[PDB]
């Protein structure tokens, strides 16, 4: 008690609020125009699309942790509480997008992501920065599950920067804000190590304090240490399939551990190969064109002993990150050296300091408005 | 340093039971000899480290020292007087001396297990009283100390005997060439100097030197115990301001574990304080072998430094101690003086790197292959010329001042917008 | 310091800790204490150590007391020295003339020792890069001699400093030697020590090595390749000094500079002098962020 | 900012210790004065905002931004034209 009844108090309030918005958002523009006109606060009935959905994201896997196999609540969640909110006419305000954010919130918990080609296609409503932060939050995981991290590195930098300009002012998140700050920290630290030396994209969102800490971690996982990947996985393992929070850790049920194992077994099979991928590419391409002795200078470094030195290097060439070539007549290993650029980070903040002038000009003239 | 005002009138007037001598007229390797002798003042008749003088060169003059120490390993000292075949004919004292010890040991070996099996706090201390007597009669008998000072240690003379028998047991286990029971007395010395005493410097700088002796010969992790032997007592390395700074080789085992067993960041703390100021400057005026380690490094020399290391590295290996950090300090003198060159520089000919540090060019080439892979020398390697190009020079350092005036002032003005 | 080697005198001041005993024990012994740390600075200057000539003249030359530290200050010299009867007590007490010492030497000890220090130090500051501007320094002992547009030949002890200071600012080492060595023989200040030939020769290289720095500090933007063969011949400095110069010109000053000591070549490329104004504005706007933060620090 | 620091050296940095002197004495004696309670809180020399230096300070630093906006655009219109008119 004090949890499970309040779980059911919430869910029955949630599945009722799943019904009140499933009925009155399809043919009616009548209670909607009643909701536009007589309540002047636009917040509250857009709060309920996030307040009641985030704690539904909690309470569904709260029961599903006990009801592991042969489980009720995700079918109670998605098909009846979320998909009833998903496929309708839009509440033409910040409700119709957040019903999809209610759906994609559990369509991310379910690891079944493919419909991110659909979720942004029917999202032809105005991408408000309230929803745009939650857009690049949810959508960027499918790019993180796309194994093309050179495109994923730029998406998680947006949501971690928090100069994406959100300001609401009615506890809208709700009650959980730095968890988004800490998860995108770990999702971008996931993207910091995986591609370096190419980023050089860890500078804006991740500040110089965590550039030193996770960057020294970025060295060690590439210089060989699995402790960083253990830090990179175990800090991030609930961060792929968190409800928001579990129920109560106990010894007697075998139940709670059974979806806890399901959170472990999925996302360790993916990124451990990427931990080996970070080690293969890790050496700096010091020179583009190696002779055989300096091919054997890097065949030494690729993997020696002894057997299977050329073929292991052949495996380690073919990881999308070593575009190379053997000149079999010349004995001339002809490879790449891809390098990047730094200095151009003053063109973005030149308007941000033009904002930092204007944002200082704004509220103090708003203070001057309250003392005019 | 504060206790120097006690030293300012006293000036190195230590108080030891084995007094002075070290092995008269010598031939070779003479910077070790006073170094050995000034510690042989303070280290109580070592037991091999008499013959450590003899391993470089044989002399007949190692004989007159431990002959007059018949407490320690009685019969072996009967053998040393006849090893030179000397009619010293008064060797009729150690069989007289041991006979009182046998009547005291085996007369109380009855009591020794009355001390244990009863555990009677009188009869334990009654046995411990006669073994306070006996372990200062002979602590050699260090196993008779090792049984004694494993139970309730504190004999009925907790300060004078229980130091000089446990420092005796620290001596005599090392004089029996034990180290784990000396690791018992590692702890039993390093806490007794920490209590400490009245702490006269003639006691203290001796007890500070008593710290140096066992930590000088590395058996177990003195690459951790270097921090015990630097970062104790307001961390002067020589522990004796006391112008004869003669806990002398301590920098070499200190700068061993910095470059070998640590990184060298954290060697800047070594070069500034532990090389320059007063005490190591005195030891810079004592051993030229430690001097070319530091003085051509502090000149930031690149050819004279690396070779006068290498010349002194041929004499760094002449440290004929029980040493166990010998070539560690030698090899990582080369590896750090190459880090000293390629820290700020522009290039090096691999053929010059081969010929300066006396290696071959592929050894010189593959070493920067390791130095990129270690990320100690972040550069590139020209694969075919044998000329490692290292051109680290930055342009436009502005973005960092810009980052911390708009992550603070823009975001702390956010906080003033809630009122 | 004098009758033995000054390494002992540096130690025994640190040894006996006589910062505190001097107060309770008869402050005419504080006068002897102030006689002693002067003579420490003498054997800082006899051993040629310029920092210790500044730092033994720290309890002495951070104050105008040094006149009365021989017991010879005047009553109407300031509005402080009162009165005649206490002046009678102090001057029946102190001091014999052979116990008097050359304060003009002491000022030429104090001024010149930081002159070779602070001028390459301020030449880093006056290269449109300053954060360590130390107030109340030889900089301020220069200020009393600095703003003198009428100043012709160096004749006073400060005038020999200020002339050599401008010779130090030119980067020419030779021009300082005309202003110091001859003029302290003119004023017999060089003529005071038997060690003074060494002390001069010590201060020969302190002028040569450091005006080499002001040669590099002032002509820094366009020097993008800097020799080591020329500077060994120009400033008359051998390579193990020059390697100890140029590495510490690169390491300790932290100048962006490539160096090939086998080739004996310094390659710098500072980039840029118009972006020194960007450094001059980051001198300004970084102060902008601090007191903005300090606006909230006091108020909260 | 030396104005802004010195006022905050007086607005609060005095009054952090001015009340610390005042609160320590139990804010007064019942049968008598309250002598030091009248003595404590002597007002500092800036008590409030220093808004005579600060207004023309708000003017002339805004005038610096005009010179900036002069120096910004005059930079651009040549950095246009040089990149423009060289490029043929």
């Amino acid at each position: 008690q004090w949890l499970w009844d309040i779980i059911d108090e919430f869910i029955y309030q949630f599945q009722s609020f799943s019904q009140y918005r499933c009925k009155t958002a399809k043919k009616s523009e009548e209670e909607i125009d009643f909701l536009r006109s007589n309540p002047k606060i636009w917040n509250v009935h857009s709060v309920l699309n996030v307040l009641h959905s985030l704690v539904d994201k909690s309470n569904i896997n709260r029961q599903l942790e006990v009801y592991t196999s042969g489980g009720d609540p995700e079918s109670v969640a998605g098909e009846y509480g979320r998909h009833s909110l998903y496929k309708m006419l839009g509440y033409f305000s910040l409700v119709g997008l957040l019903r999809l954010h209610s759906l994609l919130g559990d369509y991310y918990q379910a690891i079944k992501v493919l419909e991110n080609i659909e979720l942004n296609k029917k999202s032809m409503y105005s991408r408000v920065p309230e929803c745009q932060v939650t857009t690049y939050y949810y959508v960027g995981f499918a790019y993180l599950m796309m194994r093309r991290y050179q495109d994923a590195i730029r998406v998680f930098a947006n949501i971690l920067l928090y100069i994406q300009r959100t300001k609401s002012m009615f506890q809208r998140t709700t009650y959980k804000y730095e968890m988004i700050n800490k998860q995108n920290e770990q999702m971008h630290a996931l993207l910091a190590i995986a591609l370096t030396m190419y980023p050089m994209r860890i500078d804006e969102s991740i500040h110089l304090q965590l550039r030193e800490k996770y960057g020294d971690k970025m060295l060690r996982m590439q210089k060989g240490d699995p402790q960083v990947y253990e830090e990179l996985f175990s800090y991030s393992c609930p961060k792929f399939l968190s409800p928001v929070v579990p129920n109560y850790d106990s010894v007697h049920p075998n139940y709670h551990k059974e979806p806890f194992l399901q959170q472990l077994k999925v996302f360790s099979d993916e990124v451990q190969q990427q931990a080996q991928l970070s080690t293969i590419r890790s050496f700096l391409k010091l020179y583009t064109t190696m002779p055989v002795a300096k091919l054997a200078g890097f065949l030494d470094l690729t993997e020696q002993e002894f057997r299977i030195q050329l073929l292991v290097f052949k495996h380690k060439m073919k990881n999308l990150v070593w575009t190379s070539g053997i000149s079999a007549l010349d004995g001339e290993f002809q490879s790449a050296s891809e390098v990047d650029f730094y200095i151009d980070k003053d063109m973005i903040h030149i308007a941000d300091t033009k904002v930092a002038r204007r944002y200082g000009d704004f509220f103090i003239r708003q203070i001057h408005k309250f003392e005019e | 340093y504060d206790l120097t005002t006690r030293i300012a009138h006293f000036l190195d007037r230590h108080l030891v039971f084995p007094l002075l001598e070290f092995l008269s007229v010598k031939e070779i390797y003479n910077e070790k000899e006073l170094l050995q002798g000034k510690l042989d003042l303070l280290s109580d008749t070592n037991m091999v480290d008499f013959a450590m003088d003899v391993y470089k060169n044989l002399y007949s003059d190692d004989i007159p020292h431990a002959l007059r120490e018949k407490r320690t390993t009685v019969v072996a000292q009967l053998k040393q007087l006849q090893a030179e075949t000397e009619p010293i004919v008064k060797m009729f004292e150690d069989p007289e001396t041991t006979r009182q010890m046998q009547s005291t040991r085996d007369g109380r070996m009855l009591f020794d297990y009355l001390a244990d099996k009863h555990g009677f706090r009188q009869e334990y201390l009654d046995t411990l009283y006669r073994y306070a007597k006996f372990q200062y009669e002979c602590g050699n008998y260090s196993g008779a100390a090792e049984y004694l000072y494993f139970f309730r240690v504190l004999v009925p003379a907790t300060d004078r005997n229980a130091l000089s028998s446990l420092w005796g047991k620290l001596a005599s286990e090392i004089l029996m060439q034990n180290w784990d029971a000396a690791m018992e007395d590692l702890t039993r010395l390093k806490e007794t100097i920490d209590n400490n005493s009245v702490s006269s410097p003639l006691q203290s700088l001796q007890q500070r030197t008593w710290l140096i002796h066992w930590s000088l010969f590395v058996f177990f992790n003195h690459p951790k115990g270097r921090d015990n032997i630097i970062d104790l007592f307001l961390y002067q390395p020589q522990y004796l301001n006391a112008i004869q700074t003669m806990c002398p080789h301590i920098l070499r085992y200190l700068t061993t574990a910095v470059i070998t067993n640590k990184d060298v960041r954290k060697r800047r703390q070594v070069l500034k304080d532990l090389v320059k100021v007063i005490q190591q400057e005195s030891y810079t005026y004592k051993d030229p072998i430690t001097e070319f380690v530091e003085c051509l490094y502090v000149n930031f020399d690149f050819d004279g430094a690396q070779k006068k290391l290498r010349e002194c590295e041929s004499v760094l290996v002449n440290d004929f101690f029980l040493v166990a950090c010998l070539e560690d300090f030698i090899e990582n003198a080369r590896l750090f003086i190459f880090e000293t060159f390629c820290r700020i520089h522009q290039c090096i000919s691999i053929n010059m790197l081969a010929d300066k540090l006396n290696m071959t060019p592929e050894e010189a080439e593959r070493w920067i292959v390791n130095l990129i892979r270690n990320a100690r020398l972040d550069a590139k390697i020209d694969s075919k010329l044998g000329h490692v190009v290292m051109g680290n020079n930055a342009v436009s350092p502005y973005q960092q001042v810009i980052e911390k005036t708009k992550s603070l002032s823009f975001r702390s003005q956010m906080l003033a917008m809630n009122i | 310091y004098l009758h033995s080697r000054w390494y002992q005198a540096r130690d025994l001041m640190l040894m006996s800790h006589l910062q505190d005993n001097i107060q309770h024990a008869d402050p005419p012994v504080q006068i002897l204490y102030n006689r002693t740390m002067v003579q420490l600075g003498i054997c800082a200057f006899r051993q040629g150590l310029t920092k210790d000539a500044h730092n033994a003249l720290l309890d002495i030359q951070s104050s105008g007391r040094a006149k009365e530290l021989l017991g010879q200050g005047l009553l109407l010299r300031s509005l402080q020295e009162r009165n005649q009867e206490q002046e009678k007590v102090e001057r029946r007490r102190q001091v014999p003339f052979h116990l008097h010492i050359n304060l003009e030497l002491l000022e030429c000890v104090y001024l010149v020792s930081a002159m070779l220090l602070e001028i390459p130090y301020m030449a880093a500051h006056e290269s449109d890069a300053r954060r360590r501007m130390i107030s109340k320094q030889f900089h301020h002992q220069l200020r009393v001699g600095e703003r003198q547009p009428l100043l012709g030949p160096p004749e006073s002890m400060r005038e020999h400093v200020v002339a050599a200071s401008k010779a130090m600012k030119m980067g020419d080492w030779k021009t300082c030697h005309s202003f110091i060595i001859n003029e302290k023989m003119n004023g017999k200040v060089w003529d005071l020590f038997p060690e003074a030939d060494k002390v001069r020769t010590m201060l020969v290289r302190k002028i040569q090595e450091e005006s080499l720095r002001t040669y590099l500090f002032t002509y820094s933007s366009v020097y993008d390749s800097i020799s080591m063969e020329t500077l060994s011949d120009m400033f008359e400095l051998d390579l193990p000094t020059v390697h100890s110069i140029i590495s510490k010109m690169i390491i300790n000053e932290e100048l962006m500079a490539s160096l090939d000591q086998p080739t004996q070549t310094v390659v710098m490329h500072r980039t840029e002098p118009t972006a020194q104004q960007n450094l001059a504005l980051q001198l300004a706007e970084k102060l902008g962020s601090l007191v903005e933060n300090n606006e909230r620090v006091f108020d909260h | 900012r030396n104005t802004s620091k010195q006022q905050q050296q007086k607005h609060q940095y005095q009054q952090r210790r001015q009340q610390e002197n005042m609160q320590r004495q139990s804010r007064g004696e019942p049968p008598l004065p309250e002598e030091d309670l009248s003595k404590l809180f002597k007002p500092p020399q800036p008590p409030a905002r220093m808004d005579s230096l600060l207004i023309a300070g708000q003017i002339n630093t805004y005038c610096q931004n005009i010179k900036e906006f002069t120096a910004q655009n005059l930079g651009k219109l040549f950095m246009a034209q040089a990149l423009q008119e060289y490029n043929n």
